[PDB]
């Protein structure tokens, strides 16, 4: 998981 | 009346931008799995019978060109038209490979009033992209 | 005899104004793997907000981030269905  | 008129020849266009690489300068890291939704969303509308046409890791300025082109398109024979942009992002912002982009100059071209053949018919933009920077933590149920 | 510049457009954004959107390097986005998979059991049927309704609800319930990073890890997402829509849409038609 990760953030745009 | 209630429904909009979707029996033209063509169900529209469903252009998909997918940003994976940006410019160091930007400080966005790689959009891993961006290529799986990009498939993805390719075979979906596909079978919605869509023309979908995929455009990868573009400039903010071949983004605003390629909307503008769309735009001018003549859409008179399609019933609908789909935008799909995937990238990193901020509020009312997304993000070409080399900067921000304001999401209301990309969606203007397709104003009532600067696309005819699109007036009346739905015009739908789908955005997978950040809108600041604040968690949400939630909430035990 | 006219209608406002700005009618007719649905913006079906990933998630709410200000928060960040989560993305799985192996499964794609929360929001478009909701997204895809909603349109393929219901855009046969359903009417498109109903649709984004329940991908809203698939992606509330059924994803939290995991991350190595407390920093980053155990947190939530909800999209934001925006409409100007001025009529129902069905991604078919009755012949």
């Amino acid at each position: 998981d990760e953030v745009x | 009346d209630n429904s909009y008129k979707m029996d033209y020849p063509e169900m529209g266009l469903c252009i998909i931008i997918n940003n994976k690489n940006f410019h160091k300068s930007t400080g966005m890291t790689s959009r891993s799995g961006t290529d799986v939704d990009a498939a993805n969303l390719r075979e979906t509308f596909r079978n919605l019978k869509y023309e979908v046409r995929n455009k990868n890791d573009l400039t903010r300025e071949e983004i605003v060109e390629l909307m503008r082109d769309v735009s001018k398109e003549d859409h008179s024979k399609r019933s609908s038209f789909v935008c799909v942009l995937l990238s990193h992002g901020e509020e009312g912002i997304i993000f070409g490979t080399n900067g921000p982009v304001d999401l209301k100059k990309i969606t203007n071209f397709f104003r009532g009033d600067r696309c005819r053949s699109l007036t009346g018919k739905p015009k739908l933009f789908i955005i997978q992209a950040c809108r600041g920077t604040e968690f949400d933590c939630g909430i035990e149920t | 005899h006219k209608i406002p510049v700005e009618a007719d457009f649905l913006y079906a954004y990933s998630t709410a104004p200000g928060y960040y959107s989560w993305r799985n390097s192996k499964d794609g986005s929360w929001f478009i793997q909701s997204l895809c998979a909603m349109l393929k059991q219901y855009a046969d049927k359903l009417e498109f907000m109903h649709i984004l309704t329940r991908v809203n609800r698939k992606v509330a319930t059924e994803f939290e981030s995991f991350s190595f990073d407390a920093t980053f890890h155990a947190k939530k997402q909800i999209p934001c269905i925006v409409s100007m829509l001025t009529k129902e849409l069905y991604f078919y038609h009755h012949h």
